[PDB]
């Protein structure tokens, strides 16, 4: 079988970089070699196909080449809605190899995320679970440290993260912390803060219980 | 050109199921069809393969056996009945055109897939459908609401009906440590718009049949 | 004629990347008693005559292949048809190709009664024009595939008064020798009918028939030693 060694892995590139895509292959296709690009939760569009030829509509700044077992996709000017996940293909042996695939994300200056705070609603406490929601909206990079202050306790384990991915436009992260805890616990203190730790902003965004 | 998958969802482990993907744009007859699934998290792995016609098929070696690939030119839909599933097959299938019309009849007929759908979720699982609650986030400003308690995966939000897409976030879900889902959805909107404009999201879980949207 | 790799009967059933410049000559050397083919799709050669078809391609001193197809192939009667390829018969640009000299009428799926074509002589004012032509037959499960009949089909041409008949084959099928080396379910038979100056060929078939496309145009006479 063969087998599609595709690299990078995951890159990061500033606007107008130069990004480059090798994919190795173990066995000689030779020119049955194609690149989709991963809009992301969204389809495979076709870039590359035969190694180097360009597909309908497709930008002039991609570019493949290579022949044998070494392949080469270019970007020669990275630019932010190409932020995706690309992967090669082969197509010359009757089973079918996609490589592993590269994650491409744009290196962009320092964003201060948007800090707000979401208390448990009255639907929710309805049923005995409180569901405290800190928001943190377009920022970079993607490495952000916040935690939980209950009462003026740090908490541990009672809370989750969802970040989304960079942004088509503007190259941004936007995280979600959603603290849970019993109404026999939400009850018994009534301060909840979100301390976060960012470059651009320490900031904290406090509500009082029913207020 | 046009590929919509179907029939996806959730079913026991060794059961059987059979996706559909429904064609429309092209002469469905003179292309050769593909199915490629994609686990969530990982990339593209190649399913099957049929031609033009029904003579040639090619399966994968993890799904050789089990799996069945066919499809009807007359109305123009690429078809895999999966047989003996197991946890592994849990993935998302796309359904995908070859750009070449290759009458190989041999071998070959396969190249650059130029043409995608948008895919159907499938998870082989023995659990419990659960569904989902729906909890507002009070109050430029921003509102959202609170997706809690669901399985399987996947889940659907829009805002105003589809209408309002600008700043909108919705959070891929989090597997809590009970086994459920739970994921955020979020759009920043000014703050003249709380007088004279309601916001309203549209939540709705198909394994669970629990739409019923509301407002925020 | 500088091709490589190629052999003469070869060349002689069109097959791809053997389509190439025929010159003529006065005197030919006849060194293959028995004309091989390395190349197309695998062959049941000693069902016809069609061995001996360079060998009297050679007896003209002037030979060439025709440059238009002598009919289309599509549009022939029995419902609209895909041209054939195969990967037995690789295509430079494509890994799939098949004969310039044949089609692979193959249908886009009912049993059909036996269809009946004349076959013109476009060929110039004088010169013999040799039409080839053939029928494929796989096993049983995949002529259901293909065709609308697992039945054996039935064939038979027609020109200069040589009336012949064939009868597909089902199953039990020989190994593949003197083609492209690819593991494949069916057989061919090629056969050709030689039409003389001005007359017709006629061919009734059934499904699994090879339409023609490139015919032979032949004139003169060469020794042959
Ligand atoms: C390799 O295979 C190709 C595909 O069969 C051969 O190319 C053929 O080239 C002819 C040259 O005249 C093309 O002619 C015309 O094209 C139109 C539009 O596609 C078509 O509708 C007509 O019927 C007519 O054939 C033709 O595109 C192409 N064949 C087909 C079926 O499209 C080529 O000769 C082969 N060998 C090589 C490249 O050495
Ligand atoms: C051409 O014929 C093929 C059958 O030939 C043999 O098929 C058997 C498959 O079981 C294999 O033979 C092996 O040979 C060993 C001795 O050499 C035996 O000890 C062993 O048990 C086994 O039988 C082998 O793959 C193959 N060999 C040869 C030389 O052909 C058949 O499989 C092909 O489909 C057929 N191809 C076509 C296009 O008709």
């Amino acid at each position: 079988d063969i087998q599609m060694t595709q690299s990078p892995s995951s890159l990061s590139a500033s606007v107008g970089d130069r990004v480059t895509i090798t994919c190795q292959a173990s066995q000689d296709i030779r020119q049955c070699l194609n690149w989709y690009q991963q809009k992301p939760g969204k389809p495979p569009k076709l870039l590359i196909y035969d190694a180097s030829t360009l597909e309908t509509g497709v930008p002039s700044r991609f570019s493949g080449r290579g022949s044998g077992t070494h392949f080469t996709f270019t970007i020669s000017s990275l630019q932010a809605e190409d932020v995706a996940t690309y992967y090669c293909q082969q197509f010359a042996n009757v089973p079918l190899a996609f490589g592993g695939g590269t994650k491409v994300e744009i290196k962009r200056t320092v964003a201060a995320p948007s800090v707000f705070i979401f208390p448990p609603s009255d639907e929710q406490l309805k049923s005995g679970t409180a569901s405290v929601v800190c928001l943190l909206n377009n920022f970079y990079p993607r490495e952000a440290k916040v935690q939980w202050k209950v009462d003026n306790a740090l908490q541990s384990g009672n809370s989750q993260e969802s970040v989304t991915e960079q942004d088509s436009k503007d190259s941004t992260y936007s995280l979600s912390s959603t603290l849970t805890l019993s109404k026999a616990d939400y009850e018994k203190h009534k301060v909840y803060a979100c301390e976060v730790t960012h470059q651009g902003l320490p900031v904290t965004k406090s509500f009082n219980r029913g207020e | 050109v046009q590929l919509v998958e179907s029939g996806g969802g959730l079913v026991q482990p060794g059961r059987s199921l059979r996706l559909s993907c429904a064609a429309s744009g092209f002469t469905f007859d003179d292309f050769t069809m593909h199915w490629v699934r994609q686990v969530p998290g990982k990339g593209l792995e190649w399913i099957s393969s049929i031609n033009w016609k029904g003579n040639a098929l090619d399966y994968a070696g993890s799904v050789r056996g089990r799996f069945a690939i066919s499809r009807d030119n007359a109305k123009n839909s690429l078809y895999l009945q999966m047989n003996s599933l197991r946890v592994e097959d849990t993935a998302l299938y796309y359904c995908a055109k070859d750009f070449r019309s290759s009458s190989s009849m041999d071998y070959f007929y396969y190249y650059g897939m130029g043409v995608w759908g948008q895919g159907t979720t499938v998870i082989v699982s023995g659990a419990s459908t659960k569904g989902p609650s729906v909890f507002p986030l009070a109050p430029t400003a921003a509102l959202g609401c609170l997706v809690k308690d669901y399985f399987p995966e996947p889940v659907t939000v829009s805002w105003n009906s589809g209408a309002l897409t600008s700043g909108v976030h919705t959070f891929p879900a989090v597997l809590q440590s009970s086994g459920l889902y739970s994921l955020s959805s979020v759009v920043t909107v000014p703050s003249s718009s709380l007088g004279t404009q309601t916001y309203i999201c549209n939540v709705n879980h198909k394994p669970s049949n629990t739409k019923v949207d509301k407002r925020v | 004629p500088n091709c490589l790799n190629c052999t003469d009967l070869d060349v002689a059933l069109g097959r791809p990347m053997c389509m190439g410049t025929i010159p003529s000559a006065k005197a030919s050397i006849l060194h293959e008693v028995r004309p091989v083919t390395s190349g197309c799709f695998p062959i049941m050669h000693d069902r016809t005559k069609i061995r001996q078809l360079p060998n009297l391609l050679r007896g003209y001193e002037n030979i060439r292949l025709s440059t238009h197809n002598v009919i289309n192939a599509e549009r022939a009667p029995g419902g609209p048809y895909r041209l054939g390829t195969s990967g037995s018969c690789p295509n430079v640009t494509s890994r799939n190709g098949f004969f310039a000299t044949m089609a692979w009428a193959v249908p886009r799926k009912t049993a059909t009664n036996p269809l009946t074509v004349e076959v013109p002589y476009i060929c110039t004012k004088g010169e013999d024009q040799i039409t080839v032509w053939g029928f494929h037959s796989d096993d049983k499960t995949q002529m259901k595939n293909l065709y609308g009949d697992s039945n054996p089909q039935k064939f038979t041409s027609s020109a200069n008064g040589v009336t012949t008949h064939y009868v597909s084959q089902i199953g039990d099928f020989p190994n593949q020798t003197e083609d492209g080396g690819l593991p494949q379910s069916g057989r061919i038979v090629v056969d050709y009918m030689v039409q003389k100056p001005g007359k017709t060929g006629t061919i009734v078939y059934q499904r699994g028939v090879l339409l023609p496309q490139k015919v032979w145009c032949a004139s003169g006479r060469s020794k042959v030693i």
